[PDB]
């Protein structure tokens, strides 16, 4: 009842003004059939066409909410009606898609990637989809989308489409109080009026009174992305909502559009595709003939010209006005990129990140959030990037808590060392880490402090210092091993201190720790870079093992016991084909790989290190025997 | 039955038996390297020698490594990361050459081959419509 | 014979049709790239007659 | 742009369950029929019979 009472509508009662046609008024209906102030003399009522919309045929069955409302509501109202009455929270994007109302036909292999990522964006960051409505040309592709989404993928996309309320086909079968409606995805092609897509989610049908017209939507729309872009994200770092521009062909009017989003406070980086024809084809063929932006020459400004003359079929005079605001778009020319075949997504993804506009740490976190290397890579870390100190550094502790292996190799790989990162009390912070992938490191403290001080279960705010962790070590390794960690050298510093806190080493404290907590794929990056390979890995094969039957032992999930015999085997494995590749390399090096004290791993040896892990394969390799032999 | 039940079971046991012999070989090598050179009979002469050895210390690392040197940890060090990039790069070697991924990669070709020169056939039907009315006007 | 059978073996057919859709994508990229320069040609040459 | 009578669909899905014809039963249902609505006791009857 509140849609009603806050909601407002708009109905044709004018003097009938025949034009052309008697029958046609100036809001186009039938002379008989009635019943702006400017010629129309509209009167304002509540609505009576809200509620629910019961899509039949079409393929699978969606109902799609709507209303109908006043196309000079303010968008405060509107959006307080889609977070409050439809339940739909926050998005942390909006997308605004744009283009020709005619129908047209793409490339099939354009077609699919186009579709195949406005999916996937708009799932990822849960975004908010933005068209024309009815089911023609660029909004029937995303209903095509939209389609291939509910046949292979689980998201519900909210995909609000907004559309003249004068031009549905079947404006009586909408009409209702919170009553759920039939419509027919039949579309009559003798009529002139079209049919609302299948495949949305909901609808904010705008009426200015007239019936078959187009234009009571733009403004709407357009006040409602700039009321919903001052809206504050939920991080509240100080940034609202980012906007993309999606642009698809397009027509004549979608260059006043690309205009509008440019020349705008805050800035809306537009963004276009090519292959489908028509306006995008002519902003790409401005863009990449362009030089330093409004720097254009004489022989391409007459090949901008002639081909809008040929394809939008203009006048001389209107494709020079054409192409003066093509070239006040140009100006701004760093917010257009171009899609130029052989997604949706790179051109939400960047929006997002020019549309926060802020600092390249808050885009690398942004995109670590979103589990997106590429985009980080092709964006954030391109030549010409500045950044702040120490902040690379967080950024790297950031996304080892949050088991980014990826980001990790982009980051080591854009000059973060792991030398200089590494200290005690960052390797302590993610030894107390709770995000990532569950793992049984609590369980494992829990026991050895039981052991120690025979108290009991740990405090919930405990911290799991690096001393701990060594008797971690102690337990898991058996026999008379004996960590760094708890060694007289190392107590003496955590006592005096909670390069001397860097580890020399530091490859191999990563490793003890991604095997600890169960992160399986950094153990395996980790295993590559750093040094004392088949050490490392015959010591995870231990670990692996032993925390393997750990958890067998007490009770806990089979699973994590089976998985953890899996990564002990795929260690085991490493170690076996490291060794046989020593062995096809030099016999004598192999052996003195294979015997060497190794004073980071307690004094031990890689042949004492293969025989405590049990791993029979490594002392049956022919490398072994022989080396047994000669001991024999 | 126990005959077959000994015969059908007879492969398994005897690859693990094997394998399971070679990895006990470096439990006895220990063992017997641990143990005093003289015999059980003769032992008790070795017990008072280590006996006496160890009085000798309180009145006033079990294995055999190799010890060597820092150069050589040096060329150990750089021993394993030829090992290392070796083994890497003919598993990519191995995994670009195989059968598997060379059908997969020809395949998702042939799909870009046929979408692109389905754009050269039809873009060009605009070329020789343009050539055609070039040889008209002229 | 030792040559017709590495030949016609499968690990050396697909081989040699992998090579060559290599090279025929590298190509038809280029017949594709080097076309939008004769369009760009015809269309100039059909605006100035 | 087809329009369909009332009733028309749901007797060409009883047609098209008698005459063993799966690929149109799937398109039928993919057309606006549900198996909810069209199945009664005297349909499986006939159905059956």
């Amino acid at each position: 009842s509140w849609i009603e009472r806050a909601f407002y509508k708009r109905e044709c009662v004018h003097i009938i003004p025949s034009t052309k046609d008697p029958h046609r008024c100036c809001c186009g209906r039938l002379i008989g059939q009635h019943v702006w102030s400017i010629s129309k003399h509209t009167q304002l009522s509540p609505t009576d066409a809200f509620g629910t919309i019961e899509f039949q045929g079409g393929g699978h069955s969606n109902k799609a909410m709507y209303v109908r409302v006043s196309f000079d509501t303010k968008p405060d109202l509107l959006l307080h009606l889609m977070t409050k009455e439809w339940q739909l929270e926050l998005p942390k994007l909006l997308i605004s898609v744009h283009g020709g109302l005619q129908n047209f036909e793409l490339q099939p292999k354009l077609k699919q990637v186009f579709g195949k990522g406005l999916i996937k964006a708009a799932m990822t960051t849960g975004a908010w989809i933005f068209t024309g409505g009815v089911n023609t040309g660029v909004i029937r592709h995303v209903g095509d989308a939209l389609k291939d989404h509910a046949s292979k993928s689980r998201g519900k996309i909210c995909t609000i489409g907004i559309a003249p309320w004068g031009i549905v086909e079947n404006q009586e079968d909408l009409i209702g109080r919170d009553v759920v409606r039939p419509y027919q995805t039949m579309s009559n092609p003798m009529s002139k009026l079209t049919v609302l897509n299948s495949m949305h989610s909901h609808f904010i049908l705008a009426d200015n009174g007239t019936t078959g017209k187009y234009g009571a939507e733009v403004k709407l729309r357009r006040q409602l992305e700039k009321h919903i872009s001052l809206q504050k994200i939920n991080t509240r770092i100080g940034q609202g909502v980012p906007v993309v521009a999606l642009i698809v062909e397009g027509g004549p009017n979608v260059i006043s559009i690309v205009l509008e989003y440019l020349r705008d406070t805050p800035p809306v980086p537009v963004v276009v595709c090519d292959g489908s024809g028509r306006a995008s084809d002519i902003l790409a063929f401005g863009h990449k003939y362009s030089e330093e932006g409004g720097l254009i020459n004489e022989s391409l400004r007459d090949q901008l010209l002639v081909t809008i003359q040929k394809t939008f079929t203009y006048t001389r005079t209107q494709a020079q006005h054409l192409f003066i605001i093509l070239m006040e778009c140009m100006k701004k020319k760093e917010l257009i990129t171009v899609f130029r075949m052989g997604d949706i997504d790179l051109a939400i993804l960047t929006a997002l990140l020019k549309g926060a506009n802020a600092s390249a740490p808050d885009q690398l976190s942004l995109a670590l959030a979103w589990n997106r290397v590429d985009i980080a890579r092709s964006q954030i870390f391109i030549y010409g990037q500045q950044w702040p100190v120490g902040s690379l550094e967080q950024a790297m502790l950031d996304a080892l808590v949050l088991d980014r292996v990826d980001f990790v190799k982009l980051l080591i790989e854009n000059g973060v060392s792991m030398h200089r990162f590494l200290t005690i009390s960052r390797l302590e912070e993610l030894y107390n880490t709770r995000h990532g992938p569950s793992n049984t490191l609590y369980h494992l403290v829990r026991d050895v402090k039981k052991r120690e001080y025979p108290k009991g279960n740990l405090p919930p705010d405990y911290r799991i210092s690096l001393i701990d962790i060594g008797l971690v070590i102690e337990y898991l390794m058996g026999g008379a091993y004996r960590c760094n960690y708890t060694r007289k050298r190392f107590r003496t510093l955590y006592h005096n201190l909670f390069e001397i806190n860097h580890f020399p080493f530091p490859f191999h404290e990563l490793m003890v720790w991604a095997v600890l907590m169960k992160r399986q794929k950094m153990a395996l990056f980790f295993w590559q870079h750093g040094e004392e390979a088949m050490a490392k890995a015959l010591v995870a094969c231990k670990l692996c093992k032993a925390m393997a039957h750990e958890a067998s032992e007490n009770d806990m999930v089979d699973d994590i016991s089976q998985e953890l015999n899996h990564n002990s085997r795929d260690f085991g494995q490493l170690a076996v084909e490291l060794l046989d590749q020593s062995y096809k390399q030099d016999e004598q090096l192999a052996m003195k790989l294979l015997t060497y004290e190794l004073k980071n791993w307690s004094n031990a040896t890689c042949l004492q290190l293969a025989v405590a892990a049990k791993h029979r394969d490594f002392i049956a390799h022919t490398c072994s025997q022989m080396l047994l032999t000669d001991m024999w | 039955l126990l005959i077959a039940v000994f015969n059908n079971t007879f492969f398994e046991v005897k690859s693990i038996s094997n394998q399971v012999w070679k990895f006990q070989r470096y439990q006895l090598i220990m063992t017997f390297h641990e143990r005093p050179v003289l015999p059980p009979p003769l032992i008790i002469f070795s017990h008072m020698t280590m006996i006496f050895q160890h009085l000798c210390c309180r009145w006033r690392d079990y294995g055999l490594k190799l010890f060597i040197t820092d150069d050589e940890l040096k060329k150990v060090h750089d021993f394993e990361e030829q090992c290392i990039e070796e083994y890497f790069r003919e598993k990519d070697d191995r995994f670009n050459s195989s059968n598997d991924e060379r059908i997969r990669v020809t395949s998702e070709r042939v799909e870009n081959m046929s979408m692109r020169l389905e754009e050269v056939n039809e873009r060009e039907h605009s070329m020789k419509a343009s050539l055609q009315t070039v040889d008209i006007r002229l």
